[PDB]
């Protein structure tokens, strides 16, 4: 759907606040690039969760409704309930 | 079922920020100099313009 | 170029290979034979290898007389076919009396018959300056004797002899004139074939793949290898061949920069009146495009072939 | 026979490839994957043209790589039964002679060649010549043929063609 | 049941653009062009070298205008699509050896019709 | 005139060396942050380095690599002669590599030394190289805008001033603005 028509809500639900922390986490175990300037921890998934805190996660979310179709959501675009 | 409810895409454009490290060296001219919001209804006490030579 | 059995002279090494020539193939006999019994006839075992060689000639020779025969049929047909043709600036049936009698130069005989042939064209049913067969008694004798064909007119009167208003068309026809002249083969042959000063250098990238394991990189900024070096010395022949397999290498004398300079003067017109100045101007080029057909194409590929027979 | 077509593939990427410059990096990954690569079905693809293409790439789930659904116009060389082709011989043999068309290498056999053009072994150059000796066919020369059939081998095409045919000789 | 003669192509094979060989010689040599200069880039294959030299000797004329202009004048004339570089590619010069080497095109056109593009065809060559 | 050193040593010794080293001087040397990238280091003034990542970011493609010194002479000397250009200003200050604290303490200070005349001054900011302090004191409140330099000019309030004297002028007719 376009732009203009997303009908879903605009908070991160908790399964993607999952998948998208797991996700990201294993890719920065993989040497992929971090997207914010880490305090010394080493830990992917603290990682993960401080560009998820910073707003900076590379990845968007397709959101697939019962018709048939469906939105891609930015992790930027969305608000992060915790 | 939820995390498999949904799918999970690549943002190319998000990914032309960021950088590997092995830094510590900050990058100086990438902030953002925000500037103070000046809130007074005040007078002119002040100093003239001159020529751009 | 090496003279080889300087020993046996040259009437008694004509008389030793008649009477080998007589005993092998007359008699039915080998070279050991002929050599340890019939040693008076033949050399007085000065050398029990040249036998050999003789006898590697004369099936090279058989091989020769074997393709001239068959080329002579082929030249009795097409004269008969050109008598066909004219009976009813053409093919002329000439060549293949010639190639008979010349058989020495077989590869030789064999790039003209093949421009010959292009004469006629390949059919089987059953103006342009001065001929090619004069300029090969031009410059076979080191000087002009003739012209290009004296008239007024200019490459404007031969764009409507056609439907395109070009005036190179006949520079095409000029250019396979002279790529099927058989006189300048001889000409610019034993002239190319008795001097070859290599310039020794790899690429900017075969610097770095060579490393002191072949000839190509062994000199690089000293040139002119002579000919007793690319002969004699033949492995620089065959370790440039590699390099050939391998990323590159520069073939080439640095010769020529002069020994077509005074060719280009034969076949150069003396009027600069412009009637006779476009038969200059367009003879030079197409002496030109014909030397970017001859030097560029048979020079270096008979160089290149004679250097790897040699070596 | 060239060709101009849009076709579709699908990259795997390492994470590490997300740097600053991840579309860059698709677009020689792609041509490194499909530049100088041979299928049956397409025949060969020559070299790629332009990317028309690049579709939104796809997490996949437990596994680091993504994959990016790809359009890109690329030129494919196929050959058909049927078809006339200038070639180019390579090799002379009393067992045939070989040409390369391009990229492929086919082969053309005595018995579909014509009865008048036999050998010459004992020719400087090896040969097939008439008994005119007219038409001299030998290594480096151009010749025209007829694509009879294909041959696929480790996803690489060879054809083989016949010279039977009339107009079909030396050009 | 892939016939040239017969005119069957696949219907994933159908709706190609085919291409002249000076055509693809100057998209190879464009191509070439781009991989000689921003350097960190792969060599080129094998492949490559080989389709480049054998287009440039099979090149009927170089002039880039005039690909357009036999394109269009042979796609004005009704024809089908295969046909068209197959016969500037290979230059027939009379109409009999046109039909021989394409059967397709005999009873296709009058012999007449068929000639003046042949002749078309060896005028515009370089 | 303006010297190029390039490193085939580290960030601490790089410092070091550019202390001994003149303003607009160049050191190119290899990126901590990622492999084949590079950090141009150059002086915008004591003590005072902008520490440029070539991908303080300035975008190249793969052949710019090749021709450094084009790239330092398109890009880092304007932002010299600017860096320059703003140091040789009549009320340039120091306050400590840019302190804020020190630069209020001043402009109240000069304003309190004589009221209707009001000061005002730039400072070189220690902790973001390439942007510069312009403090001034309208009223009993001082106040404090960033001035950052590029190499077409000065970004004051988002807009592009190509001298000196144009940012001064533009600021000495917007300095008393109601706001």
């Amino acid at each position: 759907q376009a732009n203009q028509k997303r009908i879903t809500t605009p908070y991160m639900t908790k399964y993607e606040r999952a998948r998208v922390l797991g996700t990201r986490a294993l890719q920065i175990a993989m040497c992929a690039p971090v997207m914010v300037e880490l305090e010394g921890e080493t830990d992917p998934l603290l990682i993960a969760m401080k560009e998820l805190k910073a707003r900076k996660i590379p990845i968007i979310i397709r959101r697939y409704l019962p018709d048939g179709s469906y939105e891609d959501w930015g992790v930027d675009e969305l608000i992060i309930s915790d | 079922a939820g995390t498999g409810c949904f799918d999970l895409l690549l943002d190319a454009e998000k990914c032309k920020y960021g950088m590997e490290i092995p830094g510590a060296t900050p990058a100086y001219g990438a902030w953002s100099p925000s500037v103070g919001s000046g809130m007074t209804p005040g007078a002119a006490g002040f100093s003239p313009s001159a020529a751009s030579d | 170029t090496p003279t080889i059995s300087l020993s046996r002279k040259g009437p008694s090494t004509i008389q030793k290979i008649k009477e080998a020539l007589g005993f092998m193939r007359n008699q039915h006999f080998e070279v050991p034979f002929i050599a340890f019994y019939r040693k008076e006839y033949v050399e007085p075992e000065l050398h029990i290898n040249d036998l050999w060689r003789v006898w590697q000639w004369d099936e090279k020779w058989t091989q020769l007389r074997i393709r001239k025969e068959n080329l002579t049929r082929l030249f009795e047909k097409m004269q008969a076919y050109q008598y066909e043709q004219i009976s009813a600036i053409r093919a002329l049936d000439t060549t293949d009396m010639e190639r008979l009698k010349d058989v020495q130069s077989m590869d030789e005989l064999k790039d003209v018959y093949n421009h010959f042939l292009l004469y006629y064209g390949r059919d089987i049913p059953k103006k342009f300056g001065l001929t090619p067969e004069q300029f090969g008694e031009n410059l076979r004798d080191s000087y002009q004797r003739h012209e290009t064909e004296q008239f007024p007119a200019e490459p404007l009167e031969l764009a409507k002899d056609t439907p395109e208003a070009v005036l190179e068309g006949a520079r095409y026809m000029v250019a396979l004139q002279i790529a099927r002249e058989p006189l300048v083969r001889q000409v610019l042959r034993q002239t190319f074939q008795e001097r070859a000063k290599l310039n020794i250098t790899p690429t900017k990238k075969g610097r770095k793949d060579v490393d002191e394991a072949h000839y190509a990189y062994s000199f690089k900024y000293l040139k002119n290898k002579p000919v007793k070096e690319l002969r004699d010395d033949q492995f620089l022949k065959i370790c440039l061949a590699e390099d050939e397999g391998l990323l590159t290498t520069d073939i080439s004398i640095d010769l020529k920069g002069t020994y077509f300079e005074e060719i280009k003067q034969f076949y150069y017109r003396d009027e600069f009146s412009h009637q006779v100045q476009e038969w200059n101007r367009q003879r030079t080029m197409a002496i030109e495009r014909a030397l970017q057909q001859f030097l560029y194409v048979q020079m270096a590929k008979e160089l290149k072939n004679k250097l790897l027979a040699e070596a | 026979m060239f060709y101009h077509i849009s076709l579709e593939h699908e990259i795997l990427l390492h994470p590490r490839y997300f740097g600053p410059n991840l579309l860059n990096t698709v677009k020689q990954k792609l041509f490194t994957e499909v530049e100088g690569t041979c299928t049956g079905k397409y025949g060969f693809v020559i070299a790629v043209t332009t990317i028309d293409n690049i579709g939104a790439g796809v997490i996949q789930p437990g596994r680091g790589f993504v994959l990016y659904p790809v359009k890109y116009k690329a030129i494919v060389f196929r050959p058909f039964k049927g078809e006339v082709v200038d070639a180019v011989v390579t090799q002379v043999n009393k067992v045939g002679l070989f040409t390369e068309i391009g990229p492929m290498s086919c082969f053309i056999s005595r018995h579909s060649i014509p009865s008048e053009m036999e050998f010459d072994p004992n020719s400087n150059p090896p040969c097939y010549k008439t008994m005119d000796e007219d038409i001299v066919i030998q290594q480096d020369d151009e010749i025209r043929l007829k694509i009879v059939g294909t041959r696929v081998d480790k996803n690489d095409i060879f054809a083989i063609g016949s010279l039977m045919d009339d107009y079909l000789g030396l050009v | 049941e892939e016939d040239a003669s017969q005119l069957i192509f696949p219907k994933e094979f159908e709706t190609a653009e085919t291409l002249l060989n000076s055509e693809v010689h100057m998209l190879l040599e464009h191509r070439k062009q781009q991989n000689e200069s921003a350097e960190d880039e792969q060599e080129l294959s094998e492949v490559f070298m080989k389709t480049l030299n054998y287009t440039a000797r099979f090149s009927r004329f170089k002039n880039r205008e005039t690909i357009a202009s036999v394109r269009s004048l042979l796609l004005q004339k009704k024809l089908h699509k295969f046909e068209l570089a197959c016969l500037a590619n290979l230059c027939p010069e009379t109409a009999e050896e046109s039909k021989a080497l394409i059967p397709s095109l005999e009873g296709r056109f009058e012999d007449e019709e068929l000639q003046q593009i042949l002749d078309d065809i060896q005028t515009k060559r370089s | 005139x303006x010297x190029x050193x390039x490193x085939x040593i580290n960030f601490k010794q790089a410092e070091k060396m550019m202390e001994t080293m003149d303003q607009g001087d160049v050191i190119i040397r290899p990126s901590s942050k990622g492999e084949n990238h590079l950090t141009v280091t150059w002086k915008v003034s004591d003590g005072i380095y902008q520490h440029v990542d070539v991908r303080a970011t300035l975008w190249i493609n793969s052949e710019e690599f090749e021709d450094l010194d084009e790239i330092v002479a398109r890009y880092v000397q304007p932002m010299a002669s600017f860096a320059r250009d703003l140091l040789n200003h009549k009320y340039y200050q120091d306050c400590s590599g840019g302190d804020r604290k020190k630069l209020e303490e001043l402009l109240i200070k000069t304003k309190k030394e004589k009221p209707t005349f009001i000061p005002y001054f730039i400072c070189a900011c220690k902790e973001l190289p390439g942007k510069f302090l312009l403090g001034y004191q309208p009223r009993g409140k001082p106040r404090i805008e960033y001035v950052t330099v590029t190499p077409e000019g000065f970004r004051y309030r988002g807009q592009i001033f190509p001298t000196v004297n144009g940012l001064f002028r533009w600021f000495k007719d917007h300095y008393q603005d109601p706001v």
